[PDB]
């Protein structure tokens, strides 16, 4: 007699409450606790790559090729 | 909120200010002009420098412009 | 130890204005 | 789904005037009588089939209205009505709280009209320096 | 005030910022070819060819070659000595706190 | 009678009792128009086409010149005979100051201007040769203006004429197709075959000059036709009942191009005219008229419904019926294309001998020939506006398919805005990255062909099958439909190039989706102020104004260019960005990677480098290599005949310039000024009195529109042009 | 069954200007704008957007290789997640600056009533303060994982996407 639906559409999703939840959590969050991790956030990478050789570059060494820094010319 | 000030003389209409958008109008009686009557503004809280006010609205010097300032979601005029 | 002084650009550009368009965010909720 | 609802006002569903956020800051409505269902044009676009009744129906932007209060002057017709109409309703209106026509002009009609200056005399205006209490304004 | 601090930390850096960068204790040796040597450019964009690059005058880095004349009216009221710069420095700092 | 003026004309205050210069352009500026006319017809329908006349005797007025300074100055003989080296002439100029040199004297002993644009090859195409010819068609001509002028006078003036049977629309919608289509197409085929054809296929080799087969001959006796592309020529015409086959001979499906000089053949142009050609005779009739055989007029289109889309697209105006304005959008977007799609075309596959190795018009032409176009498109709906605003009367519509849009805008507008930003934005914000890719960017890895390639690739697509078309699939024809399109199967003459399988890739899903973007955000500019325009969610209200019309508030904190007048006021600027775009896409391909030279070890050798590919990636590279590489041409050009494109674009940057004087300043700023000088008149007295007021805003929002619009294009072809002709 | 809601607009009074056709509100599958936290009314947060961070992160796999900077290359098919984590965690700042939009400082929750709660005037302001900002740690615990699931697990391809 019901033409249904959904309207009420589809099972109340997954027994789910739990670890994800809570477990771990960054969270809480904002106001205070939000730098808390976007400090660490921009300062990580950054700091720790704004460095680490020796090396990695895109690389070149030694002058030369006829001499350089010369000539001759010295050293 | 509107501006900045604006002047003297005219109405009746039947040939001026007959033509605000957002009302801003009324017509006091008061003595002086060849019949009666003085206006700007009964109101200015629902314009909006609607300012066709005086295109339609002689009498000589400035005469209607807007000055907002403040300039208001009443009539900066958005709404949504 | 040494190697750096890039400490400073990853800031001025990175974090620093992560942190303007952060915290006068603003001005309005400053 | 359906009713309430008894417009006409009518034309059905299309975005381009009157929407979701400004059932708070304000909302705006327009009553009248409608001669015939005598269609007319109506802002999104559609044509109204106006009616039996109303006249009420919704439309944010005051704007919207005289304008439509006139727009019944191109078929001939006439007296426009609106209100306010808000959370939590109330106001906010001038046809009629007397309909006072903006022109007429009438009873009391009050004060807030001009400067001392008649304009003419117009010029640097420094009575200025910082005034307080002193001007502001006028 | 206030700005007359940083046109006085505009300054005691740029001034801090050469003997670091660029080359005048070097230099002083032999004084007009030149590419005029402004900063040092941190740009973690710019392809390997930063030899190819801006390996220019005293470098080691893509460095850019400064206009700001300057590097005269720094020579004529007195050094050639960075070692006798630091000070400049450190005294349009003695001019920006003060 | 009448007339005559004299104060006042049809802006209802416009005698005024004067006061005021500033009234010389708004006469000038209504004057055409109507509404400020009227749309009752029984004098506005009896305007149009009065017209509509003109244009025509000015058309006539026109070419009538392109043959008396064709020929009463050929560089047409003396060098047709010639094709190949030696080319165009149509003007040389007075000994006045130093006119001359710009009357070259490089054309086969002429003096004179070279000459871009056909006509030498609009005109060995018929044939007709012999300057006191098509001088003997100079006269054809202009009277024959005279007589089509000479109709203004016929009707409306002694004869005040007729919209009764104006509106109605049937008998011309069915004519035009037959009628005057079809004098015409097959009626250009009797002289395509008799006089066209041969006198073209025997100057395919031998037939130098003078004894030259004065069309006079091939009526009544055949012999010679008949001794060429035979037919056998008794007096029965077989298919008259199929013997078809046979009075073929000389028109099967042959496509490619006459590789003894480029074109492509007049062999493929009969059966090309008189089939689209009937078809326009037959199918032009279809509607009622009177004999009881046609279709709705617009009782076909209420034919069909559709649920939402409801009514369907029903009941089709009926003012569409009555007048212009409403009508008048769809007779140029159409038309406009119809002329981006010759254009897109004519280049694309060579009609009239002498084209494909050509350039100075394998370019040249390919251009205005877009102008014309988008220009006529791109300002095309300012009449979707006008209408609404305007020749729309009372009501007719509701539930129209009409009005099922105008509710449904802000929700059709908007989500091309996206589009509109999406595509663009990013897909031209895409050179730039290369930029930032080139310079900073190390050809390491980025978007170029050997780079953000896309190995094989881009194909191809389709064009090739384009080249399996020809030798299965649609059974024949003859060679690939257009060389442009294929494989490698590969032509040209005339030492230089023709056109090759001009392959695409990297360089080309590039660029394009800048045409593929702009002419998004180009209409909906358009669009959001087509739709509102009348009813702008935001000054709702406005047939309260007028068409023009310039802003309106300081308040609701800045109501600006809100008309769509105004919208067509910047509805222009773009296409000029790009129409005067794509042009430049097109002569860089043409050239660079299409046109050529010959030498010979496997060679062709282009104008410019195959650069191009990896040197129009990179934003930049159109100024690197499009400009200082290009203009050097014009650049140096002077004490020559390069000695106007030397001195055009000059004067045509400022005129770009003096655009922005009128068009960033202000209004009242202006006004207020001209009084100070008026001082000087004044006291001193001589002043006016037409009150020398200073010009009214829209009226220089239309200006820095005009002159803008007047100065980047000359310019570049101040420029274009000049590049083409010795590298060229 | 019969025909349907077609013309006369949105639901209720035909001048309410959001929009009814399908892609609103029908039969293929409108389903989908409502287990996803998309309409409903719904409940709380965590196990509705860490669905988003767990099925957002690994989104960008994409983009974060072939485009960009290295394609393919050394340090090096790390690629699926790099600082791809990295460049988020202002992605998961970005909405911990939102909370403006969203106040209270508590989360009840959760049930409801009878009676009912999710008070029959949702379409808006449920949301809060204290109140949002635990979806928060969802998108980010979920975005990091939504990132790092896709990197410990698989690189030469296989069938995933087949459709579906
Ligand atoms: C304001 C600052 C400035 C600074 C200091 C930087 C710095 C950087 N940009 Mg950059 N960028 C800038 C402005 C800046 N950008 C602007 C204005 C634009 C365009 C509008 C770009 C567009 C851009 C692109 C497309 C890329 C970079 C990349 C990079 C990184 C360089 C190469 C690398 O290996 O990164 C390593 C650094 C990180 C991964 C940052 C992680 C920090 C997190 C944790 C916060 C580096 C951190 C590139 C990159 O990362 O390679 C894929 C590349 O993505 N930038
Ligand atoms: C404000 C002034 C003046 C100016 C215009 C500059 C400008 C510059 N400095 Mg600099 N510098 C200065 C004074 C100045 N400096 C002084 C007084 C010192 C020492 C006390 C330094 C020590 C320094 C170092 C170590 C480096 C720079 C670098 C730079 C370049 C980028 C650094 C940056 O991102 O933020 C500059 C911000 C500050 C000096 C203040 C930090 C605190 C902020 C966030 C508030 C840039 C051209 C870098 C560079 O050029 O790359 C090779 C880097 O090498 N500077
Ligand atoms: C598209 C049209 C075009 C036009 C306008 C003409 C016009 C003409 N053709 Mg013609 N013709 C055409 C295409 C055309 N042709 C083609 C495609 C062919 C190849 C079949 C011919 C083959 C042809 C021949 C062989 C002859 C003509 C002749 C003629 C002329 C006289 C016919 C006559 O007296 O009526 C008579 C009516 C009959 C039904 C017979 C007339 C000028 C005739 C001519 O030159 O002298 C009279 C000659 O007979 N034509
Ligand atoms: C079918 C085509 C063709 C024709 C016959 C017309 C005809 C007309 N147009 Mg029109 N127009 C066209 C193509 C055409 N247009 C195109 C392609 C565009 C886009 C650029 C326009 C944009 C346009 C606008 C904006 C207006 C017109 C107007 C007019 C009317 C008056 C023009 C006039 O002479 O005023 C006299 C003005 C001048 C002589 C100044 C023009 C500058 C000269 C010196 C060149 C007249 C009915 C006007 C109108 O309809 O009135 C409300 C006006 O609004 N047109
Ligand atoms: C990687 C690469 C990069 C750097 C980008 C970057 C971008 N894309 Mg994008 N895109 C890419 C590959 C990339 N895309 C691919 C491979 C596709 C499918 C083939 C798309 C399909 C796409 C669409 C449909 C849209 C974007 C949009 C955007 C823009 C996002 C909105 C914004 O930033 O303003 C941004 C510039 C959006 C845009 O332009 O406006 C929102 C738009 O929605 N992209
Ligand atoms: C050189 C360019 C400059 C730049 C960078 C832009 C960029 C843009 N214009 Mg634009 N414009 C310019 C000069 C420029 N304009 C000039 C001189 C005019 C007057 C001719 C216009 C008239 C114009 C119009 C009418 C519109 C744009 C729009 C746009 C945007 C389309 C999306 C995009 O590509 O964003 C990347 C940055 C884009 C921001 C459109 C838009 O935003 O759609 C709603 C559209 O409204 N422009
Ligand atoms: C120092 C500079 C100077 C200045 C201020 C200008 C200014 C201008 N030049 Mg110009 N030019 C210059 C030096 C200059 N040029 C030099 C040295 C040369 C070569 C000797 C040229 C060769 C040149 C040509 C060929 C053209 C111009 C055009 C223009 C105008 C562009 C008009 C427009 O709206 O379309 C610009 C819109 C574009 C989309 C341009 C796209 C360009 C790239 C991204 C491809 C503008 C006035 C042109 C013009 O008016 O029509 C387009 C065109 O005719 N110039
Ligand atoms: C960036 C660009 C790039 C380079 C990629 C790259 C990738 N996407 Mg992807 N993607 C993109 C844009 C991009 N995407 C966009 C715009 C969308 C929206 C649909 C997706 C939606 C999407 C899905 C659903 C999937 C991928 C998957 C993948 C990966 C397939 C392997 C896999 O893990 O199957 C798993 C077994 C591959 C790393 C697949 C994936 O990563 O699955 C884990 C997965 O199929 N993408
Ligand atoms: C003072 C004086 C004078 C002077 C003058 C001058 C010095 C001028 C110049 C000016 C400038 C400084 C500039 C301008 C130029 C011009 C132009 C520029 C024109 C134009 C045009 C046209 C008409 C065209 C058209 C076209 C087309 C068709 C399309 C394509 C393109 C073209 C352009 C070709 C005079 C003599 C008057 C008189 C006396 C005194
Ligand atoms: C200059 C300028 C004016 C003033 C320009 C005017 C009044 C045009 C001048 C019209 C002509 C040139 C009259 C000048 C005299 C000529 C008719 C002929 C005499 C000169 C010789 C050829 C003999 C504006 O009105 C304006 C409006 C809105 C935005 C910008 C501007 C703007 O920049
Ligand atoms: S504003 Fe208009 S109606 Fe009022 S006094 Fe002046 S002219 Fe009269
Ligand atoms: S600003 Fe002008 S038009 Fe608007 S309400 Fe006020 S007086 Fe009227």
């Amino acid at each position: 007699w019901d033409v249904y639906g959904s309207d009420a559409p589809s099972p109340y999703n997954s027994l789910q409450s739990k670890f994800f939840e809570t477990f771990a959590a960054p969270f809480t969050k904002r106001g205070l606790l939000l730098k808390f991790l976007i400090l660490g956030g921009g300062s990580l990478l950054t700091y720790v790559s704004a460095n680490a050789p020796q090396d990695v570059l895109p690389i070149t060494r030694g002058p030369q090729q006829p001499p350089k820094l010369g000539p001759r010319g010295k050293i | 909120s509107h501006s900045v000030k604006i002047y003297d003389t005219c109405i009746g209409c039947t040939q001026c200010v007959r033509a605000c958008p957002t009302d801003v109008l009324e017509m006091i009686p008061w003595g002086g002009c060849k019949a009666k009557q003085i206006a700007s503004a009964p109101r200015t809280e629902d314009c909006v420098g609607c300012k066709r006010c005086e295109s339609a609205c002689p009498t000589d010097f400035l005469s209607v412009r807007v000055y907002l300032w403040h300039e208001t979601t009443r009539s900066m005029g958005l709404a949504y | 130890m040494i190697n750096l002084p890039s400490l400073f650009v990853p800031l001025v550009g990175l974090l620093f204005p992560a942190v303007a368009m952060a915290s006068l965010f603003l001005h309005v909720e400053k | 789904e359906l009713d309430p609802n008894t417009p006409s006002p009518i034309f059905a569903g299309s975005t381009g005037g009157l929407l979701r956020k400004a059932q708070v800051e304000e909302f705006y409505v327009i009553t009248w009588e409608s001669p015939k269902e005598q269609i007319f044009e109506m802002p999104t676009g559609g044509a109204a089939i106006m009616r039996e009744g109303p006249n009420l129906l919704k439309l944010a932007r005051k704007e919207q209205c005289l304008a439509l209060g006139t727009r019944l002057r191109s078929k001939y017709k006439i007296k426009y009505q609106f209100y306010r109409v808000f959370p939590s309703g109330e106001v906010q209106y001038l046809h009629p709280k007397d309909g006072v026509y903006p022109e007429k002009v009438n009873p009391g009609r009050q004060g807030v009209g001009l400067n001392m200056r008649s304009i003419g005399k117009n010029v640097s205006p420094i009575e200025v320096k910082f005034t307080g209490k002193q001007p502001y304004d006028l | 005030f206030g700005q007359l601090a940083i046109i006085f930390l505009w300054t005691s850096g740029n001034l801090f910022h050469v003997a670091w960068q660029g080359n005048f204790e070097a230099w002083v040796q032999d004084p007009f070819h030149v590419r005029p040597i402004a900063h040092a450019i941190w740009d973690p964009h710019f392809g390997q060819p930063a030899v190819e690059a801006f390996t220019r005058g005293g470098a080691l880095g893509p460095v850019n070659n400064a206009y700001s004349g300057v590097y005269q009216w720094w020579y004529t009221i007195g050094l050639r000595t960075n070692e006798d710069l630091y000070t400049g420095a450190i005294f349009l700092l003695f001019l920006s706190a003060i | 009678f009448e007339q005559w003026a004299k104060p006042g004309h049809f802006s209802r205050t416009i005698a005024k009792g004067p006061d005021t210069t500033t009234w010389i352009w708004n006469l000038h500026a209504d004057a055409h128009d109507f509404d400020s006319h009227t749309s009752d017809l029984e004098e506005i329908s009896r305007k149009v086409f009065s017209a509509h006349f003109g244009q025509l005797s000015i058309i006539f007025l026109w070419l009538s010149g392109m043959y008396f300074h064709g020929a009463r100055f050929s560089n047409y003989e003396a060098w047709l005979n010639d094709p190949t080296h030696i080319g165009p002439s149509a003007q040389v100029v007075w000994p006045i100051v130093g006119q001359e040199i710009l009357n070259g004297d490089v054309g086969g002993g002429f003096r004179g201007i070279q000459i871009t644009s056909g006509f030498f090859q609009i005109w060995r195409a018929s044939g007709i040769t012999s300057e006191l010819q098509l001088y003997c068609t100079a006269i054809g001509a202009l009277v024959f203006a005279g007589l089509m002028l000479f109709a203004g006078w016929f009707h409306y003036h002694k004869a005040a004429p007729k919209l009764a049977w104006f509106q109605d629309v049937e008998s011309m919608l069915n004519h035009h197709l037959a009628g005057l289509l079809g004098l015409g197409s097959l009626s250009w085929a009797g002289h395509q075959v008799h006089v066209s054809l041969p006198i073209n296929q025997f100057l395919n080799a031998g037939v130098d000059p003078k004894e030259i087969p004065l069309p006079h001959e091939f009526i009544l006796n055949r012999d010679l036709l008949a001794q060429l592309y035979p037919s056998f020529a008794e007096g029965a015409t077989p298919f008259f009942t199929l013997n078809w086959s046979k009075y073929a001979d000389f028109l099967t499906f042959r496509g490619g191009l006459d590789p003894l000089t480029g074109g492509l053949w007049l062999t493929d142009i009969a059966h090309h005219h008189l089939a689209i050609a009937i078809l326009f005779l037959i199918a032009g009739h279809m509607y009622r008229t009177n004999w009881g055989i046609g279709h709705g007029i617009k009782d076909i289109l209420e034919a069909h419904k559709g649920p939402f889309t409801g009514q369907g697209h029903k009941g089709l105006y009926e003012i569409l019926t009555t007048s212009w304005h409403a009508q008048l959008s769809i007779n140029l977007a159409m038309l406009g294309s119809l002329t981006i799609v010759v254009a897109q075309h004519m280049y694309s596959m060579p009609p009239y001998p002498y084209l494909a190795t050509d350039y100075a018009t394998q370019l040249s032409l390919f251009t205005h020939h877009m102008w014309i176009g988008g220009f006529l498109i791109v300002g095309a709906a300012a009449h979707a506006a006008i209408f609404m605003v305007r020749d729309y009367d009372p009501t007719t519509r509701y539930n129209d398919l009409l009005d099922r849009v105008l509710r449904h805008r802000d929700a059709i507008i908007s989500h091309l805005n996206w589009v509109c930003i999406f595509l663009g934005f990013h897909s031209f914000g895409l050179y730039i990255h290369n930029d930032t890719m080139s310079a900073l960017g190390r050809p390491q890895d980025m978007f170029s062909d050997t780079a953000i390639q896309l190995q094989p690739v881009f194909a191809q697509w389709i064009q090739n099958t384009h080249a399996l078309a020809p030798g299965t699939t649609a059974p024949g024809a003859t060679a690939s439909t257009s060389l442009t399109w294929g494989g490698g199967d590969l032509v040209a003459v005339g030492n230089k190039v023709a056109l090759l399988p001009i392959p695409l890739g990297t360089a080309d899903f590039l660029v394009h989706h800048i045409h593929a973007f702009t002419i998004h955000v180009t209409v909906l500019i358009l669009l959001k102020g087509v739709l509102f325009a009348r009813s702008s969610r935001l000054i709702p209200d406005k047939a309260n104004l007028g068409f023009r019309f310039p802003c309106d508030g300081p308040g609701r904190g800045g109501t600006c260019q809100v008309s769509a007048w105004d919208h067509v006021f910047l509805g222009l600027f773009w296409m000029y960005n790009s129409i005067s775009v794509v042009i430049f896409h097109f002569s860089w391909k043409m050239q660079s990677d299409v046109w050529g030279t010959i030498n010979d070890q496997g060679v062709v050798t282009h104008i410019t480098a195959g650069n191009f590919a990896q040197s129009s990636i990179t934003i930049n590279g159109w100024l690197r290599d499009f400009l200082w590489a290009q203009a050097s041409q014009v650049i140096q050009s002077y004490g020559s005949s390069l000695s106007a494109y030397g001195l055009f674009f000059l004067g045509a940057h400022f005129v770009w310039a003096f655009s922005l004087m009128f068009l960033f300043s202000g209004r009242g700023y202006w006004q207020e000024l001209i009084e100070s000088i008026v001082w000087a008149h004044n006291k001193l007295k001589v002043a006016p009195a037409t009150q020398p007021r200073a010009l009214s805003i829209v009226q220089g929002r239309a200006v820095g529109v005009t002159h803008y619009l007047l100065g980047g294009i000359a310019t570049t072809w101040a420029f274009f042009l000049a590049r083409i002709i010795a590298v060229g | 069954k019969p025909t349907y809601q077609v013309i006369q607009p949105l639901n209720g009074d035909p001048f309410i200007g959001g929009l009814e056709t399908p892609v609103t509100s029908s039969p293929l599958i409108a389903w989908y704008l409502s287990n996803l936290p998309a309409y409903r009314t719904a409940v709380n947060p965590l196990l509705r957007g860490v669905e988003v961070g767990l099925a957002h992160g690994f989104l960008l796999v994409g983009p974060f290789v072939k485009a960009g900077p290295l394609r393919n290359t050394e340090y090096a098919g790390a690629a699926g997640s790099l600082a791809a984590a990295g460049l988020v965690v202002i992605l998961s700042m970005c909405l911990t600056m939102y909370g403006i939009a969203s106040f209270k400082e508590g989360e009840p929750s959760i049930a409801p009533a009878l009676t009912l709660t999710g008070r029959k005037k949702q379409p808006d302001q449920l949301q809060s303060a204290d109140g949002w900002a635990k979806f928060t740690g969802g998108f980010f615990f979920g975005g990091v994982s939504g990132v790092t699931w896709a990197c410990f697990l698989m690189y030469v391809l296989d069938l995933p996407y087949y459709f579906k």
